[PDB]
């Protein structure tokens, strides 16, 4: 869903704490402001993605204290009150499997929604689906017994509700066994979360190259700005300084362009996640293979660092 | 007597436009800006028009101002009932070294 | 030499600005200075006394202004991004993870978020600017039971507008 | 004695016509609510510009003097006034200790004079002047206005039009008045938001940086600011003290033993003596007039006294006749190819 | 913010009356305070102003040494007292504020006003 | 970095052997500015194209028929929609 | 001076190409040329 | 669905079989390595 909100100040980066170079930089016009707009633009857009995907419920719903759900076991997805942070076991496992300095002009901004608030939104959505089906999406939450809710979902795929009541015990046992297997797979098969690890790696590599570019000469007598300025008289230094300004400005322009394209791909993914959430978690989809292979019955959202995990029951 | 002269009365019909004027001299209007205030008895006045061409934050797109030579005018479009109030024009005076206020006009909606 | 302050130093022609502090990096007898991944000094060995001084750039950051609006009051709060309050309108000082916030009073009770600041904190009410942790919405519970169903008896028709370029 | 400088002192910055626009500009303006020294005269600094102003009932003040030493040692402005011919003569006039010109004074014994220009005359009437010197141009701005029964700066706003742009090109460092009250102020570089109405005659102005509310206003170029968060500037901590550290060594380098050698080596077999562990004072060699040419490559000759080097070698040899110019990097010829060849990245200087 | 003025006052000609106008906390420093009246059947008239941070005052030329405007920082209250009250001084008195970084005055927010009657 | 931004004033005062060096700086500077403008326009055009494709899908699956997929045609159970034109866009009225 | 044709003019050092027509913009006595938004000369005052 | 998987070698294109030019190219750092990386990335996704 999102990536780190980086921001770079062109002036401190190119002409660090030196007034003599800055006067030459002002002769290039607006180059230092069309770049600040682009980096500010991406940082603001990252908060819109998270808000649209998770903030789909106007009220905070809460589960009953007695888990009399007809034999269905949801203890592996509901929050555990005994932990210092109200996360479920599966989502706690995801935070323990993905793993994630002070520079000149480089800062990293914090997100607006902390991890605690994102976890609280997913609890509201999961508690709602259990107690009211899809009715809380259209308007007010109307309670309905959970086994009767599941009978309607079977009816939606062309199997008469009488199949469920005689086999209610068999179905419940299969659901509990299927849920138990999920934790063992995520805890034992690596690379399962590669789609989320790749975004972190690509962003780290781009910043490492940008910092390293400060050691290059670009043809000047020395890569360190203070030693050229400290030995040559102003009337001769302008040529040696001009080479460094042009080389560093071209490098920064390349970095910004790569980020604008990379931001567009993540935006498309965030839009797809919001579409799946509305047509899979809040309702029931008749669209083939949109909510996993098989005939879709119901879904459970789970949070993860910079992403969302869906459990599709078919 | 007020240095700035305004017509004592003005009237308008609902739904149409009406124009109010404020005339002064070269010492105050001709060299300085004008401001327009809306006043209702029993309540505090409000700022309608600042720096004679600049609209404040709150008032909606309708009130418009203009200044020409030694005369200034305010234009109201989409006239409605609540516009019933008093209107005042004020401007700095160089000779008196102080602010001078207009006489005020009663606007009546038939 | 003066320690723990941002100073412009000159060591045998090597110039720069930073805070000089004690270090525990065991330089071997043959190396004199270490450099960062960038072509700039990370630490240095002093002359005359042969000691290791750490160089950390002095703190800097952007300044943002928080204002309520021309319909309410001329009081404003200023946020110093990513800087600590232990260095420089001067009324109250509140340290947050978004930076050091000056001018806003901290109120314990939560409300719906109005002006976002960052890191979960939002921020006019009760004649002053206040700062608080944002609420996520009204708390409610559904009367769940194993034998009760709610059926709507009436309806309302609504109209919404969607705008696309 | 002091008084408070009111909203006075705004002038037209550029002689360009503009209409219906709010334009943000940076120049040397007099800060609002500044004091300004009140006198009832001594010599005052000129620094970067003066907002000279005076009120009177008659023509008692008749001139001004500008210069550096005012002793014929440097060129000095002597703008002076009389009933109908204002005369400007920037020449090295030798002025008296207390000039007070029915007869003539202080501008006596003018060896030679280099400039004269004539204009129409300048001076219940308040007379404001602004004097600034920009890239070789002495600019005077002025406005005359009817004052009333007020005993201070008369409150309100009025812009000052340009009058002359005399191309004198001197310094001017100090100033003095001639013959009794004045308002001397000093200009500082501050940014103002200027409002042009429609014919171009400045109608308002907002002084930025006055307070946090005023900074947001200039950035948005509006007199009303909507609800939200705005980024207005950047905080930067300045250094507090400098520390200079150098190796402990007092030995002096034998420069006399290389430049004053009894016999120098031939260019085909030049001598190379190594100098180390010493303090090399190069200011005597730089100031010494005995050298015919002193061209330094790599380093500038006047900062070489601060920088330090690990070792220096002095190669001494004699060359006679033509080609002496060939001793330089990237040069060709019989001498450069067969006798003495310098490296491409040589950093140093050749003296002959 | 808001400006709160004292209650209505009833005075005898030849006496003196003092009217205050209490403001918020940040309304001092970079803000001026102006005094405006409105006689019955007459237009509004300006009197003077004071800048609290500078303690400098200005008066209308028609009020020759009859009006003095003072203010204190500890309590954040401004005071107006007028001497030699006469019959024609009956009017409604307002206190209104100005922003200081603007050349030409423009009143933004006005008080509710107080009524002084003389008989 | 050139001595003056007006090309005719520099060409009229400097000799050809040196004027070519000064002009080259202005040619290089203006050409690089033009490339930046074109590049930003190519990305911005792609954003509008994605929005236009979504508008065509809503019109077909909301105005011409009735959509059973939740929240695609507004909150509630969808009945019908009415299109209205606007400058550089379209406005939909959703009845639920 | 030739009016209503695009001509290559030189007014006191200000150069350009364009069609010269009369205008109704009341310049103040000390200003010589006016420029529109984005640094472009829109009118100029002739000498003599 | 797809396009041709082209690839360009930054060193051979700019400098070719000449060592003398390569020594100057090294003064610009990673500009080539950043270009070879970008072209490899696109070629791989065309098969997915
Ligand atoms: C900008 O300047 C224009 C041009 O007017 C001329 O320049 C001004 C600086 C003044 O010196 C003017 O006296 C001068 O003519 C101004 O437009 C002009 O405004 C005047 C004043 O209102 C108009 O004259 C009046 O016209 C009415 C109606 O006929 C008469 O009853 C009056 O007796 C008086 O003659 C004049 O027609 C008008 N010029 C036009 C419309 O072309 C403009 O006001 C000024 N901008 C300002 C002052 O903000
Ligand atoms: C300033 O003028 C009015 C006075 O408060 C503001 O009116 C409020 O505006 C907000 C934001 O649009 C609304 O949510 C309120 O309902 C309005 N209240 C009233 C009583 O009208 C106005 O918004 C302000 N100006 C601007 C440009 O927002
Ligand atoms: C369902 O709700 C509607 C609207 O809330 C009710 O219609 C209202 O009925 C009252 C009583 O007759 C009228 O005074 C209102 O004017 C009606 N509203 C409208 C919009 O016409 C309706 O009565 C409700 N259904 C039932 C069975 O009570
Ligand atoms: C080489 O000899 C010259 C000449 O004797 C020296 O320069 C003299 O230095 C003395 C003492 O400072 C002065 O009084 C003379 O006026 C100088 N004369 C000239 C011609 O320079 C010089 O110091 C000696 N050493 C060098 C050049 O390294
Ligand atoms: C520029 O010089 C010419 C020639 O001396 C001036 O021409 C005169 O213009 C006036 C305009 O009213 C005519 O009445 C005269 O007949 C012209 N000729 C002479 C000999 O005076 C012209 O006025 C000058 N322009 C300016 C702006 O001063
Ligand atoms: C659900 O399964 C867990 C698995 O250990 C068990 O602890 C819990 O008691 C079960 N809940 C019910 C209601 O059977
Ligand atoms: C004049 O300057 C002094 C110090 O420079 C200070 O009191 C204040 O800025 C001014 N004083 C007054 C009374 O305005
Ligand atoms: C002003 O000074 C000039 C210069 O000598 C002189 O020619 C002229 O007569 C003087 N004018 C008067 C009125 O004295
Ligand atoms: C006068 O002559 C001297 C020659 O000693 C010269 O330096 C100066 O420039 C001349 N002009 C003036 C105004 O002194
Ligand atoms: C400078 O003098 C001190 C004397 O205490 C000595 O210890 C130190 O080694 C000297 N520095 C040198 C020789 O570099």
């Amino acid at each position: 869903v999102s990536m780190t909100k980086t921001s770079v100040d062109c002036t401190m980066y190119i002409c660090g704490d030196s007034t003599e170079c800055s006067n030459l930089l002002l002769q290039y016009g607006s180059f230092c402001t069309q770049l600040n707009r682009a980096l500010t633009g991406i940082a603001v857009e990252q908060d819109k993605n998270t808000q649209e995907v998770f903030a789909q419920v106007k009220q905070i719903y809460k589960t009953p204290p007695i888990k009399d759900f007809g034999g269905f076991n949801f203890s592996q997805i509901l929050p555990d009150p005994s932990k210092p942070s109200k996360r479920s076991p599966i989502e706690d496992l995801l935070f323990n499997k993905v793993t994630l300095q002070k520079f000149n002009g480089l800062t990293v901004l914090p997100p607006l929604l902390t991890d605690e608030m994102i976890a609280q939104y997913t609890s509201a959505l999961l508690a709602g689906t259990i107690t009211s089906g899809w009715t809380f999406g259209a308007g007010p939450a109307l309670q309905i017994p959970f086994p009767m809710q599941m009978a309607y979902r079977f009816n939606g795929i062309g199997v008469t509700q009488n199949v469920l009541y005689e086999n209610q015990k068999l179905i419940a046992n299969q659901f509990n066994s299927a849920i138990g297997k999920i934790q063992d797979s995520l805890s034992s098969t690596p690379s399962a979360l590669g789609k989320l690890q790749d975004v972190v790696n690509q962003n780290a590599q781009a910043l490492n190259t940008l910092v390293k570019q400060l050691s290059s000469n670009f043809g000047a007598i020395s890569s360190v700005l203070n030693d050229i300025l400290s030995r040559l008289d102003p009337p001769e230094a302008e040529v040696q300084i001009d080479r460094l300004i042009t080389g560093r400005l071209q490098s920064l322009q390349t970095y910004v362009t790569q980020q604008l394209i990379r931001a567009a791909e993540i935006r498309a993914s965030a839009n797809l996640a919001a579409t799946k959430m509305s047509e899979c978690v809040l309702g029931q989809s008749k669209r083939v293979d949109f909510c996993g292979k098989g005939y879709h019955l119901m879904s459970f959202p789970q949070s993860a660092p910079h992403g969302v995990v869906f459990l599709h029951v078919t | 007597q007020s240095v700035l002269t305004q017509p004592p009365s003005a009237s308008g019909t609902p739904g149409q436009r009406v124009t109010i004027s404020c005339s002064g001299s070269s010492s105050n209007i001709g060299s300085n800006t004008v401001n327009w205030y809306q006043h209702l008895p029993g309540t505090a006045p409000k700022l309608l028009m600042s720096s004679d061409d600049q609209r404040p934050s709150g008032v909606p797109a309708r009130f418009s101002g203009s200044k020409s030579g030694t005369s200034a005018s305010l234009a109201i479009s989409g006239l409605r009932s609540e516009d019933e109030a008093d209107y005042y024009c004020a401007s700095w005076d160089d000779r008196l070294n102080g602010v001078v206020f207009g006489g005020g006009t009663k606007l009546t909606v038939l | 030499l003066v320690k723990n302050k941002c100073v412009n130093f000159n060591f045998n022609g090597l110039t720069g600005t930073g805070v000089l502090t004690e270090s525990n990096k065991k330089f071997l007898p043959f190396q004199q200075f270490g450099r960062d991944i960038a072509d700039t000094t990370d630490a240095v060995r002093d002359p005359q006394t042969l000691e290791i001084l750490d160089i950390t750039p002095c703190s800097f950051g952007g300044v943002s202004v928080i204002t309520p609006g021309t319909n309410t009051s001329n009081q404003v709060a200023v946020l110093y991004q990513d800087v600590n309050c232990t260095e420089v309108t001067g009324s109250n000082v509140f340290q947050t993870r978004a930076g050091c916030l000056i001018g806003a009073e901290h109120v314990n009770n939560s409300y719906e978020c109005d002006i976002p600041i960052g890191a979960g904190i939002c921020a006019v009410a009760s004649q002053s600017i206040i700062a608080y942790t944002m609420s996520l919405g009204a708390e409610n519970s559904v009367a769940y039971s194993n034998n009760s169903i709610a059926i709507p008896t009436n309806f309302t028709i609504s109209v919404t507008t969607e705008i696309l370029p | 004695a002091y008084t408070n400088s009111f909203t006075r002192g705004v002038y037209y910055p550029d002689k360009v016509f503009r209409s219906s626009v709010l334009h943000s500009t940076q120049d040397l303006f007099l800060p609002f609510f500044s004091n300004v020294t009140w006198f009832h005269n001594p010599v005052l600094p000129f620094n970067d510009g003066v907002y000279f102003a005076s009120t009177e009932k008659s023509n008692i003040i008749r001139g001004w003097i500008f210069g550096t030493t005012l002793d014929s040692k440097t060129q000095s402005l002597l703008i002076v006034n009389n009933a109908t011919n204002v005369v400007i003569k920037v020449c090295e006039f030798q002025f008296c200790n207390d000039p007070f010109l029915s007869e003539f004074r202080v501008y006596s014994s003018a060896n030679n004079c280099t400039f004269e220009y004539v204009s129409q005359p300048f001076l219940k009437n308040l007379r404001e002047f602004v004097f600034k010197n920009i890239d070789g141009y002495f600019k005077i701005y002025s406005k005359h206005t009817p004052i009333n029964l007020v005993r201070d700066l008369p409150q309100g706003f009025s812009a000052l039009e340009p009058l002359v742009d005399l191309p004198i090109g001197i310094n001017i460092t100090r100033f003095q008045t001639l013959l009794a009250a004045y308002y001397v102020g000093y200009l500082q570089p501050r940014t103002f938001l200027l409002k042009y109405n429609e014919n171009g005659t400045i109608t308002d102005a907002v002084d930025c940086a006055l307070d946090p509310l005023s900074e947001t206003k200039c950035t948005l170029k509006s007199f009303t600011v909507e609800k939200g968060i705005y980024q207005t500037s950047n905080f930067r901590v300045q250094p507090t003290e400098s520390i200079v550290r150098f190796p402990n060594i007092t030995n002096l380098c034998p420069f006399g033993e290389v430049f004053n050698a009894t016999r120098f080596a031939s260019v085909y077999a030049w001598n190379r003596k190594r100098i180390s562990n010493c303090v090399a004072d190069y200011s005597v060699l730089y100031n010494s007039a005995s050298f015919s040419t002193f061209k330094c490559y790599g380093v500038s000759p006047t900062k070489l006294n601060d920088l330090c080097f690990t070792n220096v070698y002095a190669d001494s040899f004699v060359i006679r006749g033509d080609e002496v110019r060939q001793i330089a990097p990237g040069q060709t010829g019989k001498i450069a190819d067969y006798n003495y060849k310098l490296p491409d990245d040589f950093t140093g200087c050749v003296i002959a | 913010v808001q400006l709160v003025q004292s209650g209505a006052e009833v005075k005898k000609p030849g006496s003196s009356v003092k009217v205050s106008c209490k403001t918020s906390g940040g309304t001092f420093n970079s803000f001026a305070i102006n005094w405006v009246r409105q006689a019955p059947g007459q237009g509004p008239e300006w009197m003077g102003r004071v800048i609290p941070v500078l303690e400098i005052a200005n008066y209308a030329q028609k009020f020759q040494g009859r009006i003095t405007i003072t203010a204190d920082k500890s309590t954040s209250t401004a005071y107006m007292e007028l001497s030699s009250l006469t019959s024609e001084d009956t009017a409604i008195y307002y206190c209104a504020r100005h922003h200081i970084a603007v050349a030409q005055p423009y009143f933004d927010y006005w008080g509710q006003g107080t009524l002084v009657t003389v008989s």
